[PDB]
């Protein structure tokens, strides 16, 4: 099983921060600690920063979407009320503006009112099949309600389908140095962590379904599933639901080529998704890193809001988590990868665990290495490898071919 | 238990080209595998630092090749000017269990025979009177090595011998050669003529000295 | 930068020692050490290593002996239990740093030596030889005798004489006790040699002029 290829060179795995602190200078004055970060994005509406741009709902043409909340249809509600010419022009206006010079980056669309796959629309997305039914009733009133439920399917996922790929291909072939993707694609559902006997082994139908939605892979060029927690689950529980969420987004990627496989930016947060300002100790970084580390993906892009980078005392707390917690953990997950590749392969690629039901890692041996901070905020690594270090990873581990190197 | 094994331990290949000095182990040992040089009185010095690569000054174009739990280093260059003891150093942080350095290997030059010339020099005063008397004969840039044997007024005696051989040169792979024979004072007095030969084979040097 | 090995000397039996490395031109949490020694007339062999991060290693043989430890300057190396069989030359070796993951030895000492014995330090004997139709050039020698530890030096007209010089290496004998000879040649003004023995710290000068 191959692997795709580093997109900068010298890092095989790569890592986006894509939250709006731009503005926060950090502590006593220092504006970034970003060296570890080869893409910074600033999702703020003005701004300018090219890394990680992202189109919202809000933005990127003539989106239509029915608010969940109280709210009015927008544009229609449907995508078979939409012009699809007005959409592309103002869609080619926003690309225009977002981007006046071609760099290197990646653009995530950022879409998710409806899903354009039939049946996967449970309570309270319901209604884009009310309204799928009502709208033919309009237009014939010999069919009954069954007929018209019937041809609802037919007038939505046509209408989805065809709204996705070229707002896509209107991207792909205009500025083509830019990585283009839909953000939340693929799924998998694991919502069942709380009845006894819990394996978050995905279920049948549901891999069926992106299996079967393997039209959009064959055109976006990157993936960003999530892989978010909530304080609900046990570390057994949230060990596995991270596994096969990871595992899925990682099978999809062999369908649009089955040689140089795509690259996978794991969405990820640093918040637990039920409290939304209580970060991730150590171990959770654990199942939630380096389970990702250690199956195969190209790397990490983290996620954020204005809920904990506006007030002063939520930049001194972001502060402390870098320069404690998240930056050492960087630095020990990337060194050991980096080490795994040189030393074990010849760096022909990242090296991927031998069975993934277990719990070993990738991780540097406390009682050789050191990993610390000098005056001035560079971190520095000392110590080398042993032997018993790299017999335990070659049992354990092994490695894979790249796009390029194989 | 790591286990480096050295083979050869001392080679002996003419001017041309000659062997390439082996390694072996017992655990896997990717790359991390060195190389040294080291002449007779003086430290070591690397050559190659990897299974490969060498080092800025080695002129004597070198070249290391292997992986696995084998390995070598090729010696493509050699002359009069490359003589000395090599070894092989496993480079990885040792495990508990470890033996790093090798057994040792040698070179030996066959260059361009040499005639000797024996120097024979008497016990000069305040030597005889101190209880011990010595001999000393010292044969010069000679090749290759020879054996010694001393004629004490027609008695070849067997305990007393000290011989002492020098690194080999560097200009044309000459040897030099000194021994020592010591007695006692009344064993001295007791004979009058001596008698130092080098031997190499058909040609032998002899030189003599007698007494007053 | 430089390494220069210290601390050898004489000791007894069952006793214990101490051996220092100083080094000048960089650091030592960038740079690596190792200490390695090597018995007469045989092989190196391996004592121990220290990392960057304070770590030390040591092979199987000498765990529960040996003790690396370092300073801002000088890396120390401390030994217990001693017999004959610790008798050697030890080096001081630097990791040059040419990969980031392995230690790779550049920069080399000189080298200290560790003598075991039950003995009592003696000083060395010096004696002329001068051979008895002479020529142009001759050759003078000195001879030296009866010393218990090395290394002994020996030097022609304070050095200027440094064309033709001829040393030989040392011998034990079986009275635990060495022997050396030296040589040189001179267009026939008379020849001078300094013979230093720094363990007993004792300089000898001779005459030698042909009979
Ligand atoms: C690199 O990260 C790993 C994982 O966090 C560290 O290994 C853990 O260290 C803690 C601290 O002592 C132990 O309690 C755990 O048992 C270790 N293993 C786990 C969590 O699987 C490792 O120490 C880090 N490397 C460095 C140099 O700090
Ligand atoms: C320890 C552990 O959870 N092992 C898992 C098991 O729970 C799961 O049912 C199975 C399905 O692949 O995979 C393995
Ligand atoms: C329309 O939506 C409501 C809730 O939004 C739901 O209860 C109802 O069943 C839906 N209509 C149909 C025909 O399913
Ligand atoms: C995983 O979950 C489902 C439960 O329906 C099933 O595939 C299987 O029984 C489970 N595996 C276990 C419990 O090992």
């Amino acid at each position: 099983n191959f692997r795709a290829p580093p997109v900068i060179p010298n890092v095989p795995f790569l890592w986006a921060w894509n939250a709006p602190s731009e503005f926060c200078l950090g502590k006593f004055d220092e504006p970034l600690d970003m060296s570890l970060f080869s893409f910074i994005g600033s999702p703020r509406i003005n701004a300018t920063g090219q890394g990680v741009t992202i189109f919202y709902v809000d933005r990127l043409g003539y989106y239509p979407y029915i608010d969940s909340i109280t709210g009015v249809t927008v544009n229609g509600g449907i995508p078979q009320k939409i012009s699809l010419q007005d959409h592309l022009d103002k869609a080619k206006k926003d690309i225009t503006f977002y981007m006046p010079v071609d760099n290197l980056g990646m653009a995530v669309i950022d879409w998710e009112e409806w899903r354009p796959t039939w049946a996967r629309n449970w309570k309270p997305k319901d209604v884009y099949k009310n309204r799928s039914i009502e709208l033919v009733q309009q237009q014939n009133v010999q069919l009954s309600l069954t007929e018209a439920t019937e041809k609802a399917k037919q007038e939505f996922e046509k209408a989805g389908k065809d709204f996705l790929v070229e707002t896509i291909k209107l991207g792909k072939l205009l500025r083509p140095n830019h990585l283009w993707g839909y953000y939340l694609f693929p799924d998998c559902y694991n919502h069942h962590y709380k009845k006894p006997g819990y394996n978050g082994s995905c279920f049948n139908v549901e891999i069926k379904r992106n299996d079967d939605l393997s039209w959009l892979w064959n055109e976006s060029t990157a993936l960003y599933p999530s892989i978010y927690l909530n304080t609900q689950q046990s570390p057994v529980a949230a060990t596995l639901y991270v596994r096969n969420r990871v595992r899925e987004a990682i099978r999809v990627s062999k369908i649009p080529d089955a040689k140089s496989p795509l690259p996978v930016f794991a969405y990820t947060r640093i918040v637990f998704t039920d409290q939304v300002l209580k970060f991730l100790s150590q171990d959770e970084l654990v199942y939630t890193f380096g389970e990702t580390v250690a199956l195969g993906a190209s790397g990490i892009v983290i996620w954020g809001t204005l809920s904990i980078m506006r007030s002063m005392k939520s930049c001194l707390l972001l502060d402390n988590y870098m320069e404690t917690i998240l930056n050492p953990y960087i630095i020990n997950v990337t060194l050991a990868a980096k080490m795994c590749s040189q030393v074990l392969c010849q760096e022909q690629g990242v090296c991927i665990r031998k069975n993934w039901n277990s719990s070993d890692y990738l991780h540097l041996n406390p009682d050789n290495f050191a990993i610390q901070l000098e005056k001035g905020g560079k971190f520095t690594v000392r110590g080398k490898p042993t032997l018993e270090d790299l017999e335990q990873f070659s049992e354990k581990f092994y490695c894979s071919c790249y796009s390029t190197l194989s | 238990a790591l286990v480096m094994t050295q083979t050869p331990s001392s080679v002996s290949a003419a001017v041309g080209g000659t062997v390439t000095i082996n390694c072996q182990a017992s655990q896997n040992i990717y790359s991390g595998l060195a190389w040294y040089q080291q002449k007779l009185g003086q430290p070591p010095k690397l050559l190659i630092y990897k299974a490969s690569t060498l080092a800025s000054g080695v002129p004597s174009r070198f070249k290391g090749s292997g992986s696995g739990t084998q390995f070598t280093l090729t010696i493509s260059g050699v002359q009069c000017d490359d003589a000395a003891t090599y070894y092989c150093q496993l480079a990885y942080s040792s495990t508990n269990v470890d033996n790093a350095f090798g057994g040792g290997t040698e070179v030996v030059v066959k260059g361009d025979p040499v005639a000797p010339t024996v120097l024979i020099f008497p016990p000069a005063a305040d030597q005889v009177a101190t209880g011990t008397v010595t001999i000393v004969c010292v044969a010069n840039k000679y090749f290759p090595d020879v054996t010694v044997t001393w004629e004490v007024d027609g008695t070849t005696q067997t305990t007393g011998i000290e011989n002492s051989k020098t690194p080999q040169n560097s200009a044309d792979c000459t040897y030099n050669l000194s021994s020592t024979l010591t007695l006692t004072s009344t064993q001295y007095n007791s004979h009058k003529e001596y008698t130092c030969k080098v031997t190499q084979g058909t040609t032998s040097v002899v030189q003599s000295f007698n007494r007053g | 930068q430089s390494v220069e090995e210290s601390g050898g000397r004489l000791v007894t039996p069952g006793g214990s020692l101490t051996l220092t490395c100083t080094v000048s031109g960089f650091s030592l949490s960038s740079n690596a050490i190792s200490w390695v020694r090597q018995a007469p007339g045989k092989g190196l062999e391996y004592i121990g290593i220290i990392s960057t991060s304070g770590s030390t290693y040591y092979a199987n043989w000498a765990k529960g002996r040996f003790t690396i430890s370092k300073t801002s300057t000088t890396v120390d190396l401390k030994m217990t239990s001693l017999t004959t069989e610790d008798t050697a030359t030890y080096f001081c070796a630097r990791d040059g740093a040419y990969d980031d993951f392995a230690y790779y030895f550049d920069l080399w000492g000189q080298g200290t030596l560790v003598t075991v014995s039950s003995g009592q330090p003696k000083a060395p004997s010096v004696f002329p030889l001068a051979p008895c139709t002479p020529s142009s050039t001759v050759t003078l020698g000195c001879l030296v005798k009866g010393y218990l530890p090395e290394p002994v030096t020996v030097t022609w007209n304070s050095g200027t004489l440094t064309n033709g010089v001829r040393t030989f290496p040392s011998v034990r004998q079986s009275s635990g006790l060495y022997s050396l000879s030296s040589v040189v040649s001179v267009t026939s003004q008379p020849v001078t040699c300094n013979v230093a023995h720094p363990a007993t710290n004792t300089k000898v000068d001779k005459t030698v002029a042909p009979s």
